[PDB]
Order: structure tokens, then sequence, then C-alpha cells
RNA sequence: GGGGAUCCCUCGCUCGCUUGUCAAACUCCAAACCCCCCGUCAUCCUAGAAAGUCGGAGUCCGGACUGCUGGGGUA
RNA sequence: CCUGGGGCGGGACGCCCUUGAAAAGAUAUCAAGGGCGCGCAAUGGUUGACUCAAGCGGGUCGGAAACUCGCUGAAGAGUGCAAGAGCAUAAGUCAGCCUGACGUUAUUCAGCAUAGCAGUGGAUGACGAGACGAAAGUCGGCUCUAGCGAACUUUUGAGCC
RNA sequence: GAGUUUGGCGGCCAUAGCGGUAGGGCAACUCCUGUACCCAUCCCGAACACAGCAGAUAAGCCUGCCCGCGUUCCUUACUGUACUGAAGUGUGCGAGCCUUCGGGAACUCUGGAUCGCUGCCAAGCUCA
């Protein structure tokens, strides 16, 4: 289905596993990227959201893939630590008769967000800051909401 | 056993382990006084207690140590001491103004021939009204001097002392 | 279909606070009321008997009389007067 | 006033199944111990061991005092009164489960009986146990009042010469 | 518990300390509206409050706007 | 008959619990999760004695599958059956003694907020007889909320017209 | 007649619980000594019951202390933030959000407190 079919937040949440049935799995495999064992990156930037919405897991997977490729290509395999944050807990249902017993059935999973809520986070050195911004800008292109980039730690270093 | 905020701690008199609240709830439904017959080893205690929102007011409280004035120079932990204490308590409470109530033995075994039922005998014989049955009342054969016969035959000066203390109890409270 | 019994929608209404479960205080059961003495309805779940319908939760009635170990109350629902029987364990005086 | 006196000794007698072995188990127990015993039931049905729910499975007794002392000295002489640390526990509770029964003094051999395994345990405590068990004001013993393994072996060797390996 | 005769040893599920997300049928917490009762002010009231008794009906095809992220539904 | 036209499918056509339902009460859809049209002379009443689930340490092939001893253990168990609520000197486990799973009768509450509506149920009582228990007290079945039907007609019970 | 100590029955029901530590028993409680009797064990005088002199403050109980977990309270910031009652010709393509008057958190943060308060009666005493 199209992206805008399930993107607005108009109705209550629907997430209790034990009551619904037959929720399909997910594609996102790993939520931590890069050098997990390192903890000495002085710059910590992140991608934030400007509006409430629902993000499908497929969009998150595409954004993660593109950011991974860019960061590994330019910064290096050991020069960063990316970490996705929001996990998809919501469930999406698509009716499939007419309006007779129109209640839908599970077709997917989505992750609700909130304004100014961090989605991604990348830590790098001082020399690979522009590459980090370049990587995080492409990832927000696959995402269903307007997105801005905020440098959380080491702002005085970069700025 | 407080390990978290959900843990439930019992009441203070339950942590002490010296009360039973279900029995207390059953007893207060009588709308009438209670007779408390708590015992120990060196003596026995009797008292009349009534409830109130603040505490438990008490009107009469007689203890077996009070026989020393009369002349009960025998053991204070025997059945006959309990009978004497109950008798003088009954006379004292009758003259005070209170007459009746309920027997309350607390967390103690209710077995015939016990010292608690000896005190009950002493209460009932004095005119202090109380609901009960006679079958648990200890026979006077042990009441007089004969529950210590088999190990203290050298000490059988009991019955005359019992009679003297009984007549002096009658004399003071009459 | 939804049922319309006598205990519907009382999941949280008839619950006890976490540091309240067990045997309730016994002095609350021996409180005695007189005529024309305003009281509050506060149902204690621990006691199974003599419980008014939980729709009268949180209402204030005045005592009218006694029938055994239960007082007769006079509660207003909407614009009517309803007479409700309740043991003194579920009631609670009004502090003036 | 703070010496670790033996509390009581429980002579468990399992059989693995009820019947004649159970019955003559209680028989030999009352011959060896001088007081009757009581059967123990099950908790469920386990066909693998061939048991059933609420079926009698063993025996037990709770002799104490001079009976406990005599049984202690007897079974200590039987097994050389030398205890290793396997059975031994944090509170000096030995659990040595010897199997052959005819080695007891006064147990005449029987072709049918032959052998019936048992186990002997001792419970050590310090003076003052009313507090944790009396109906009125039932408290719990504090840690400093609790018994220790080394003092247990010291008591055993001083009162019976019960060597511990 | 799965991988390849001392189960040569790998070790997922699981249990604890730290990090990152959740809940309509979760809650150690916890509002603003709202409801019963008491006192006070204020309005109505002997040109008749509250309550009660009797006569005559129409009505049980509704619709829309502003809030409730209302429920359902791609809308 | 209901019915996002009718049909087909189903019964949202009687009863019980949680959410929707917006912190008093009420509140719809072929809305979501569901269950019931029963079982028990003990799986019932009362008194007495106790504490359950799960771990840790020990014992003989009683194997990581048995029973027992010690420790931690406000409940993580059990309470006939759905969901929700209740329960620790107990509403749970076992033993003793019993049949209140009694005859008759009045109000009030909900079904059916406010605000009319059977039958029929549930809470207080009253009369007459009992069980258990020292007594207080508890007992109008099985902890609370489901397990059911008017008039007319036939049959059965006590005594009368 | 005021106070202290001990004992019993209680109200609020963790500010009272968990753990740790140093002191006390003269009067009182307890531990504590046995089984003639009433009483008891699904076996056991373990418990309950009875009979009670010895020794002991090692335990219960009492007094002092400890921030080490849990609970309750105050203060600094987060913050008048999130949420919200009333009115609005205020604003967005839309799902939404903004201005004025009135209410107002939760967690987390810096620093401190909390190792119970209290009613009735009796006994030994301690005064005038
Ligand atoms: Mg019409
Ligand atoms: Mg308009
Ligand atoms: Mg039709």
């Amino acid at each position: 289905k199209p992206g805008s079919m399930y993107r607005n937040v108009r109705q209550r949440s629907f997430t209790r596993r034990k009551y619904m049935g037959g929720v399909p799995g997910s594609q996102v495999i790993h939520y931590d990227m890069g050098d997990k064992a390192n903890t000495s990156f002085p710059v910590k930037i992140s991608l934030i959201v400007e509006e409430k919405c629902q993000i499908r897991h497929t969009a998150l997977e595409a954004a993660r893939i593109t950011a991974n490729r860019h960061l590994v290509a330019d910064t290096g395999k050991m020069g960063f630590y990316m970490k996705l944050r929001v996990y998809p807990h919501e469930v999406i249902r698509e009716n499939k008769s007419g309006m007779r017993r129109a209640f839908g059935k599970n077709v997917g999973t989505a992750a609700r967000v909130k304004p100014m809520q961090k989605i991604f986070t990348v830590a790098v050195e001082k020399q690979n800051f522009k590459a980090a911004k370049e990587a995080l800008w492409h990832a927000g292109q696959k995402l269903p909401t307007p997105c801005r980039i905020v440098v959380d730690e080491g702002a005085e270093l970069v700025q | 056993m407080a390990t978290g905020p959900r843990y439930k701690v019992p009441f203070r008199r339950r942590r002490e382990g010296r009360t039973n609240y279900h029995l207390r709830l059953k007893l207060l439904l009588s709308r009438q006084d209670r007779v408390v017959v708590r015992k120990s080893s060196r003596n026995v205690q009797i008292q009349l207690i009534a409830p109130t929102p603040d505490g438990d007011i008490t009107y009469s409280s007689a203890v077996s140590n009070e026989l020393a004035k009369y002349g009960y120079t025998g053991a204070t932990g025997n059945t006959t001491a309990a009978y004497l204490t109950g008798l003088l308590f009954g006379l004292k409470s009758l003259q005070k103004g209170y007459e009746g109530g309920i027997l309350d033995i607390g967390l103690q075994a209710s077995s015939a021939g016990s010292r608690v039922y000896a005190a009950l005998k002493g209460v009932v014989d004095s005119g202090f009204e109380i609901p009960c049955s006679p079958e648990v009342f200890p026979p006077d054969e042990r009441i007089r001097g004969e529950h210590i016969a088999g190990y203290r035959e050298e000490s059988s000066d009991l019955p005359e002392q019992f009679e003297a203390t009984k007549e002096k109890i009658f004399a003071e409270f009459s | 279909t939804n049922s319309h019994g006598e205990k519907r929608c009382t999941r949280y209404k008839l619950q006890k606070t976490v540091r309240e479960r067990g045997i309730s205080p016994v002095s609350r059961a021996i409180q005695e009321f007189e005529e024309g003495q305003m009281v509050h309805i506060d149902i204690d779940p621990s006691v199974q008997k003599g419980m008014p319908n939980p729709k009268f939760q949180g209402s204030t009635g005045k005592v009218i009389g006694q029938r055994g170990r239960s007082y007769v109350l006079e509660v207003r629902s909407g614009n009517a007067m309803k007479e409700v029987f309740s043991l003194p364990q579920h009631l609670k005086p009004q502090k003036y | 006033m703070r010496t670790p006196i033996v509390e009581k000794v429980i002579v468990h007698m399992g059989v693995g199944e009820s019947g004649q072995h159970l019955v003559n188990a209680e028989d030999i127990l009352r011959n060896i111990t001088g007081q009757e015993v009581v059967r123990c039931f099950a908790k469920r049905t386990l066909p693998a061991f061939s048991i059933k729910k609420n079926e009698p499975i063993g025996c037990k007794v709770t002799l104490r005092g001079q009976k406990a002392q005599e049984f202690l000295e007897t079974a200590l002489g039987i097994v050389e009164k030398t205890l290793n640390r396997s059975q031994f526990d944090s509170f000096g509770n030995v659990s040595f489960g010897i199997e052959e029964h005819t080695d007891f003094p006064g147990m005449r051999y029987d072709p049918n009986i032959g052998v019936f395994g048992m186990d002997v345990t001792v419970v050590l405590k310090r003076p003052g146990e009313r507090i944790c068990k009396r109906r009125i004001a039932a408290r719990k013993i504090p840690a400093g009042h609790r018994v220790t393994v080394d003092d247990a072996i010291a008591f055993l060797n001083e009162s019976y010469g019960v060597e511990v390996m």
C-alpha cells in the first residue's frame, strides 16, 4: 500500500499482542551499528522529527541501510556508532463485503513518534563531522516526516 | 519483608503476634463488655475492657498478686490462685457497678480444667453474670490442693489457706 | 451483547489500595450513628455482605433508622430519593 | 547458655512403593527405635518410578532427648562416627543415608527383609527455641543466634567424639 | 537447550547490573472538568416555594457547527 | 425479524464479565476479548490444627523424574467452570461432629440511572424449629457477579369450602 | 499530688518495614526444670496443658546509634514545563496548532529529615 495510507495519528493506539492475532514480523535486523565497544566519540549528533506521524518499519529499514552505506563508505568501519531508537510497537490493519463488519485485520507494524523526538544518533570524530551530516541527510529523505539535524554534544567543537 | 512499594506489611499487633483480628471483630459484635483472662507463669491477670474509637478503656483490673494482703501465701501460678483472683475480681466488679460481658481467652487453647476456666469458675460463683457452660469448669479436687500432691506431698498446707483466703475475700468485699 | 448485571464496570471501583488489602480495621465496624446524621458511602470490598449497589459510591445520605445491624439511608439519585440498606462497615461519618 | 545442643533426630524410611516392604519397614523401625512411626504419602502420580497420587511411600519418626542420644551413639558407632562434608550442611545438619539395616545392634537377619535403606539426620540449635515456635508472640531467631558448622563439629567431638572429615 | 567415549569445548533460551523503546483491555503515581453533602453570599417566593391530584395532547424518519488525537473506515 | 438495498452468510434475537465510555451516573454500530443454557452427599455447615507457589543446601541407581530435613518466601499457590474483583491465625489444606442444600412472611434495591414496565434475584429483617462451638458468633448451599419462562391446562401434597 | 519503670487491652496501620551494631534485668516479662493429675501428638510433654524451685541476660523485650535498601516529607532546577476549564473574524493544503484570564503535574535534580507517634488501666516505686 501507499505510504500516506498509514501515516496520520487519528485513532487510539493498538498494541497489545495477547489480544490481537497474526502480526507479521519485521525486516530491521540490528538496531546498533558500528563500533559498539567504543565510548570515546566527542561529537554526538542526531536526527529529530518535526511532526507527529507513524513510520512503517520498511521506511526505517531503508533509512538505516542508506545511512549505513554512506557512513561506512566515507567515515570508515570503526569510526562511528549509529543507533536506531524507536522500535515499532503499533500494529496496522487493512480492511479486506463493503462496510459490513468493516473492522480490519493485521497487515503490518508501525512506530509512532512525537515532535522533537530523536530517531537516529551518530557519534564520530572531529574530522568526519561533515560526512556524518551528509549521511544523516540522506536517511531523512526516506522518512515520512520533515526532519532536522541537531548537534547534541561537542557543539563548541564543531561550531 | 519490605522489598518494594507493593509489599504489604501487617498491623502492629500482628507483627507483634499478640492478637487475632478476626476474633476481635467477632467479639465486638456483641455490643457488650469483654473479660480478658491473660495468664503468665508467675501470676494471672483479669480485667474488664470496653472499646472506644481512641483506645480500649478499662474499668476493673484485678491481679493475682493482690492475695498477699489477704494471706494467700501459696504459689501464684496454680489453679487455686486463679480461682481466688477471679472471685475477688468478681466481687470488686459487682460492687463497682458492672456485672456482665463475654469471656475472651485471646490466642489461648480452651481446654477443660485450665486456669482460665478456673478464673471463669471464680467469676461465675461470685454473682458476676457471664454466659458459659459448666462442663469445662475444673472439678474442685484439683482446685483445693490436689494438683501438686504427687510431687509435693511434704506441702499439703493448702486447703486451710484456701478456706481462710476465701472467707477473707468475702469479708473484705461484703 | 453487553450484560446488565449488578457488578458491571467495577474493575477499579471495587478494588483495594495496595497498602490496604487484607483485613480492614475493625473499629470501623462498630461505629454507631443516630437519627439525621449525615454519612458518606464508601464501599469496602473486603466485606461481601450488606453491600449497596456500587452506583451509590461516593454519595452522601442521612440516617433514617436501623434494621438489625444495618442502617437505612436516604440517597438522592438524579431527582429521586432512594432508600439504601448498608452495614456500618461501608459507611463513614461527615466531619463538620 | 549458648551451646549448640542437638534438637531432634528424624529417622526417615523410604520404600519406593507401598505394600509389604512399607509395612515391615515400620515394623523394623518400631523394633529398632522403641516407638511407633507414621507413613508419608505422595504429591502426584509419577508412573516412571511407579507411584500414584496420595499413596503411602515411606516411614518416619521424630525421637528426641535420650532416645536421640542413644540413636546418635548407636548409628555413630555403626558408621565409625566419622562424617565427611558431603552430608554436612550450613547448620550442622548431617544426613548420612546408610542402606543395610541388619548392621544395627539387635536386628536379626531375615531372607525376605535382607536390606532396607534409611537416612539419619540431626538438627542443631542454641538454647532458646520457644521464641520461634510458641503460639503467642512467635518471633524469628536472629543471625547471631544461629548455629555454625565449625561450632557444630566442635560440639559433636566434645560430646561424642564425632570426628568430621 | 542447538552445534559435531572424558559429552574434548563451542553455547541460543534464561537469570542479575547498566543502556534504548512501549501499552485500549498495564499502574508505584496522578491533574483540569465533574458528582453527593454542610455553611455563606446571591436570585426566586404568601401577588404562593417544594410536593400532590385530575383533563387534553403532539412526538419515538432529524440535521448541522464548535470541542472529545471520540469508535469504525484508505478516505 | 435484524441487515451500510434485498439475498447468501451469521444471530450482535435470553443471561454474565473486561474494554470502547471522554476520573459521578447514562451512552451506539454485523464494535474488540469472551463465556453460559452445567457439575457436586460432598467439591456443603461449624469448630480445631496449620501454611501455600518457586528457589537454595543434604541424603542410596529415589538420575538433571519421585520422598524427606533446614533456610528465603504478603502470596508469586488454591478457591469446580469464562472475565474481573476478594481472601493469610484466612474465603485456602487436613481432622472431629453435623445437614441451614429448613417451613411461613415484610420491605428496599436492580432488571428498567434520572423516569412508568412480569417473572425473578439479592440485601436487610420477623415467626417456628435446629447444627457446631466455653461463649461471642457463623450457617436461607458450593467467596461475589451467569446456569433460565406468564396466563390457560394436567398431575402431586396438607387441610378446608 | 508529678514523674520514671514494668505488665495487659488498643488507635493511626512501613515516618512503624529490612539489615547492622553497643549496652540492661533489682521489682516485672522471658528463657528456663519435669510429666502425678485435666490435656496432646496423623509418631514425638515439639507445640498446647499442668507443676515449678535452680541459672541467665546468650536469645524475646527495653535503651542508644548507623543512610546501608524500602517508605513518608520539605526545599533548588526541570517549570509555571506537560496537560487543561472559558472566549476568540487567531493560524495550517491537511492530520493540527496558537493568544488572553483561570488551574497545574509525574519522573528526574542539589541539599536535609524519617530506625514510629499515641489512648485506658493496674503494680512497684520515686515527693510533699
Ligand atoms: Mg406517530
Ligand atoms: Mg452554532
Ligand atoms: Mg427485511
